[PDB]
C-alpha cells in the first residue's frame, strides 16, 4: 500500500516544488514518478532503484528507504509543467507496480499590469442565449460558485498566446433566466474593484 | 533471489 | 577450447563388501558439450545420476557423476569421458591410491 | 507500441462489455488501472507473462485472462453505476518504466434514452471589450450533453488552432441532482482585435461527441444519438 | 565470511529450435536451486533443504525468473552473433555470473555481476557498480546501450539491497547447515616409488567448505615445486576432499611435514607420518 501526497498544491512563482509518497510494505526496491496531464495518459520521468539522489535536467530524486519518503522536485517551474503527479513501486518479488493518490498540481502565472474587467457578449441570433466573461485578472483572485440556482458559472482557466507574447486568465458565467445582469450576475465578485461593466 | 528486475538483453 | 580434468574417487574410504559411491569429477573444461559413462569391467551402468551443470571462476565448467556400489578385488571401474577436443575418448581407471 | 480498443464506451447496467488491449513491445507484464479521481489511480488485475493473472485493490466485479503474451482483455460480467471510470492498460517489463495506452473513457447509465448529444453555440466578442483591451474573446458552448464524452477544438480558416485557446478542464452539471445531470462546457479563443475586425478570417468551434454504438437499439423518435460532430461558425463584422 | 553465488549458462543450439538455459545458485559452497529449459517440467528445483520448506509461491515467483530471463538470454544469443556477424550454423556459449559478498560488519562487502562469450570475458561490472569493462570493440557497443538504459543502476539495486536481505534470510533458515563448519579429517599415507624413493601423500576429507590450505615442508621449506596438488573435489554429501603428495628419498621422510590450514580447524595442523 502506498499513500501519496494528496493534497492539492499552487506555487505561483518559478521557484522549488517540492512532494514526496510514502510506502507501507517495505519491501519493494522500485519506484517511479509519472506525470499525468487532464485527459491524457500518464508519463514517467523518473525512475529510481538505489538509496542516493538522482539529478535529472529540471528534476532530481532520492531514497532513504529506512524513512522511505520518496522524493521528487524540480529546480524552477513553468505554466506547462502543471499536471497530476503519481508515485508508483513495485516490490521486488510478485513485481506488482502499484500507484498512489495523484497530486494535481497548479501553476498561477505572473500578469503583468493586469486590467480586469467583465464583459457580455451578444450571441449570434438563432443562438438565443446571452453570457457575461471577466477576464484579465491577477492570478492570485479566485472564482466563486454561483449562489443562484439557475446561473451556471465555470472555473478559472489560463491560456497563453506566443504570438503576441501574453498570457491571460480567464472565467465565463450564464444563465438561461430572464433578469440575468452581468453586474448581478457575478453575485460573489470579491475582487478589487476595478472593473469595467459595459452594457 | 534472481537478478530478474530489468530487460538484461544485450 | 580447454581440456577436461578428470578425478575418480569414492565419496568414503573404500571398503570391500560395504555400499559406497563412486564418483567421476570432470573440471576445467569448455565447452559445456560433453558425454561422461561410467564402466564396471568395461560396461556402462545404467540409473547413473549426475549433478547439475556449473563452472568456475575462470569460465571452466565442472560436473560430477555418481553411482552407487559395491567394490570387490575382483571388479574394475573406470570414467570414460568423451569431449570435442578429445581426439578419442579418455579412460580412467579408480584408482584406491 | 500500446493501444487500448475502446475510447470511449457507454452501456447501460447488467450487459457484459470487454476492452481489448494490444501491445508491441513484447513485454512480459500487464495491468489493468481504473482512475475515477477518488483515489487517484488504483490497480484491477495485473498478469506477469502468459497465462497467469493475479488480483489487484479492486479486483471485485472483474474478470481477466491471458491466452496471447501480448493481448490481455478486460471483461465486466455485470455493468455497475459504481463502474463508471477511466480504465488504463500498462505493460512493461518488471523492473522498467511502465506502457499505458491512451485510456478507455467508460460511463454506465440506468437508461439508453438518458444519452443526449450537447447543443453547440460560439458567442462574438464586445466592442467594449476590442476597445478597452485591443484583443477579441470569442466563446464556444456546449450544452445539455450526457455524458462527459465529448472533446472540443477551435478551427480558424480550416485549421485546429492551439495558441490562445483555453477549454474548461471538467463539464458542469446544468442540474446537480446526483442520479442524473447533464452537463455543459466551454472554451475561449482570444486573438487581436485587428485580426477579428477582418470579415475574410472564419472562426468554427467544433465538439466531437462520442455516443451510442450502431448496433445499439434505438425506438425513441428522437434522432439517435450516435458519435457525432457539431460545430457552430461565425465572422468578423466591423 | 559469506556469499551467495548465481550461475546462467546459455548453449545456443543451430537448427534444432531454442537455445538451452541452465541456471544454479549457491550459497556458498552449497547447491540451493537450479533450473533448466530442456527439462521434461521447466520449474526451479530445490537442492537444498532449507528452501523445500520455502513457500509455493516463491517457487513460482523463481520459475518465472527463470523463464524470462532464458528469453531474454536466447535474443542475447541471436544480438551477439549479429555483433560478430557469425554463420547461424555455429554453436555458441554465453556465461553469466553474478554475486554477492557479506562483509564481517553484516553488510554488503563485495558485488560482482560479469557475462562471458565462448569461454571469453566479454564484459564485467566495475566494482564502483557505477561503470562497465568491455573486454573487445563489440562488448563497447553493450557497453553503449546499458550506459544508455542506465541498466547499472539496476544491477547495484540488486547487489546493494535484495541480496543481501536473502543471503541473511538464507542463513537464519538454515544456520545449523551453512554456518556450521566440519573441520577436516586427515591422514598422511605412503607408496614405493622406487627401492630408494618413496611418495608421501597427505590426505584431508569431510570439511565444510571447500577452501582448504594443504602444503609440504622440508624441516623448515616450504617449496611448491615440487608438491604435487589436485583440485579440491565434492564428495557428494556437501563435503569436499583434498590430498597433496611429495616424492621424497627413504630416510629423510623423518625430516617433511605436512601442513593444513581451514576455517574449522582453530589453529593449523602439522602432520607426519
Amino acid at each position: 500500500e502506498v499513500e501519496q501526497n494528496s493534497g492539492p498544491l499552487s506555487v505561483p512563482e518559478g521557484a522549488i516544488a517540492s512532494l514526496n509518497c510514502t510506502y507501507s510494505d517495505r519491501g519493494s526496491q522500485s519506484f517511479f514518478w509519472y506525470r499525468q496531464y487532464s485527459g491524457k495518459s500518464p508519463e514517467l520521468i523518473m525512475f529510481i532503484y538505489s538509496n542516493g539522489d538522482k539529478e535529472d535536467g529540471r528534476f532530481t530524486a532520492q531514497l532513504n528507504k529506512a524513512s522511505q519518503y520518496v522524493s521528487l522536485l524540480i529546480r524552477d517551474s513553468q505554466p506547462s509543467d502543471s499536471a497530476t503527479y503519481l508515485c508508483a513501486a513495485a516490490m521486488d518479488s510478485s513485481y506488482k507496480l502499484i500507484f498512489g493518490s495523484g497530486t494535481r498540481l497548479l501553476v498561477r502565472p505572473d500578469i503583468q499590469n493586469p486590467d480586469p474587467a467583465v464583459y457580455q457578449l451578444r450571441d449570434s441570433k438563432s443562438s438565443d442565449k446571452s453570457v457575461c466573461l471577466f477576464t484579465d485578472f491577477d492570478s492570485q483572485t479566485n472564482v466563486s460558485q454561483s449562489k443562484d440556482s439557475d446561473v451556471y458559472i465555470t472555473d478559472k482557466c489560463v491560456l497563453d498566446m506566443r504570438s503576441m507574447d501574453f498570457k491571460s486568465n480567464s472565467a465565463v458565467a450564464w444563465s438561461n433566466k430572464s433578469d440575468f445582469a452581468c453586474a448581478n450576475a457575478f453575485n460573489n465578485s470579491i475582487i478589487p474593484e476595478d472593473t469595467f461593466f459595459p452594457s | 533471489g534472481a537478478d530478474g528486475v530489468g530487460k538484461s538483453a544485450l | 577450447q580447454r581440456t577436461p580434468k578428470i578425478q575418480v574417487y569414492s565419496r568414503h574410504p573404500a571398503e570391500n563388501g560395504k555400499s559406497n559411491f563412486l564418483n567421476c569429477y570432470v573440471s576445467g573444461f569448455h565447452p559445456s558439450d560433453i558425454e561422461v559413462d561410467l564402466l564396471k569391467n568395461g560396461e556402462r551402468i545404467e540409473k547413473v545420476e549426475h549433478s547439475d551443470l556449473s563452472f568456475s571462476k575462470d569460465w571452466s565448467f565442472y560436473l560430477l557423476y555418481y553411482t552407487e556400489f559395491t567394490p570387490t578385488e575382483k571388479d574394475e571401474y573406470a570414467c570414460r569421458v568423451n569431449h570435442v577436443t578429445l581426439s578419442q575418448p579418455k579412460i580412467v581407471k579408480w584408482d584406491r591410491d | 507500441g500500446i493501444t487500448q480498443s475502446p475510447r470511449y464506451k457507454i452501456t447501460e447496467t447488467g450487459r457484459q462489455v470487454t476492452l481489448m488491449c494490444h501491445q508491441t513491445w513484447s513485454h512480459s507484464y500487464m495491468f489493468w488501472y481504473r482512475q475515477d479521481l477518488g483515489h487517484g489511480l488504483r490497480l484491477i488485475y495485473y498478469s506477469a507473462a502468459a497465462d497467469i493473472t493475479d488480483k489487484g485493490e479492486v479486483p471485485d466485479g472483474y474478470v481477466v485472462s491471458r491466452s496471447k503474451t501480448e493481448n490481455f482483455p478486460l471483461t465486466l460480467e455485470s455493468a455497475t453505476r459504481s463502474q463508471t471510470s477511466v480504465y488504463f492498460c500498462a505493460s512493461s517489463d518488471p523492473g522498467t518504466e511502465a506502457f499505458f495506452g491512451q485510456g478507455t473513457r467508460l460511463t454506465v447509465v440506468e437508461d439508453l434514452r438518458n444519452v443526449f448529444p450537447p447543443e453547440v453555440a460560439v458567442f462574438e466578442p464586445s466592442e467594449a471589450e476590442i476597445s478597452h483591451t485591443q484583443k477579441a474573446t470569442l466563446v464556444c458552448l456546449a450544452t445539455g450533453f450526457y455524458p462527459d464524452h465529448v472533446e472540443l477544438s477551435w478551427w480558424v480558416n480550416g485549421k485546429e488552432v492551439h495558441s490562445g485557446v483555453c477549454t474548461d478542464p471538467q463539464p458542469l452539471k446544468e442540474q446537480p441532482a446526483l442520479n442524473d445531470s447533464r452537463y455543459a462546457l466551454s472554451s475561449r479563443l482570444r486573438v487581436s482585435a485587428t485580426f477579428w475586425q477582418n470579415p475574410r478570417n472564419h472562426f468554427r468551434c467544433q465538439v466531437q461527441f462520442y455516443g451510442l454504438s450502431e448496433n445499439d437499439e434505438w425506438t425513441q423518435d428522437r434522432a439517435k444519438p450516435v458519435t457525432q460532430i457539431v460545430s457552430a461558425e461565425a465572422w468578423g463584422r466591423a | 565470511s559469506h556469499s551467495m553465488r548465481y550461475f546462467y549458462t546459455a548453449v545456443s543450439r543451430p537448427g534444432r529450435g531454442e537455445p538451452r538455459f541452465i541456471a544454479v545458485g549457491y550459497v556458498d559452497d552449497t547447491q540451493f536451486v537450479q533450473f533448466d529449459s530442456d527439462a521434461a517440467s521447466p520449474r526451479g528445483e530445490p537442492r537444498a533443504p532449507w528452501v523445500e520448506q520455502e513457500g509455493p509461491e516463491y517457487w513460482d515467483r523463481e520459475t518465472q525468473k527463470y523463464k524470462r530471463q532464458a528469453q531474454t538470454d536466447r535474443v542475447s544469443l541471436r544480438n551477439l552473433r549479429g555483433y560478430y556477424n557469425q554463420s547461424e550454423a555455429g554453436s555458441h556459449t554465453l556465461q553469466r555470473m553474478y554475486g554477492c559478498d557479506l562483509g564481517p560488519d553484516g553488510r554488503l562487502l563485495r558485488g560482482y555481476n560479469q557475462f562471458a562469450y565462448d569461454g571469453k570475458d566479454y564484459i564485467a561490472l566495475n566494482e564502483d557498480l557505477r561503470s562497465w569493462t568491455a573486454a573487445d570493440k563489440a562488448a563497447q557497443i553493450t557497453q553503449r546501450k546499458w550506459e544508455a538504459a542506465r541498466e547499472a543502476e539496476q544491477r547495484r539495486a540488486y547487489l546493494e539491497g535484495t541480496c543481501v536481505e536473502w543471503l541473511r534470510r538464507y542463513l537464519e533458515n538454515g544456520k545449523k547447515t551453512l554456518q556450521r563448519a566440519e573441520h577436516p579429517k586427515t591422514h598422511v599415507t605412503h607408496h614405493p616409488v622406487s627401492d630408494h624413493e618413496a611418495t608421501l601423500r597427505c590426505w584431508a576429507l569431510g570439511f565444510y567448505p571447500a577452501e582448504i590450505t594443504l602444503t609440504w615442508q622440508r624441516d623448515g621449506e616450504d617449496q611448491t615445486q615440487d608438491t604435487e596438488l589436485v583440485e579440491t573435489r565434492p564428495a557428494g554429501d556437501g563435503t569436499f576432499q583434498k590430498w597433496a603428495a611429495v616424492v621424497v628419498p627413504s630416510g629423510e621422510e623423518q625430516r617433511y611435514t605436512c601442513h593444513v590450514q581451514h576455517e574449522g580447524l582453530p589453529e593449523p595442523l602439522t602432520l607426519r607420518w
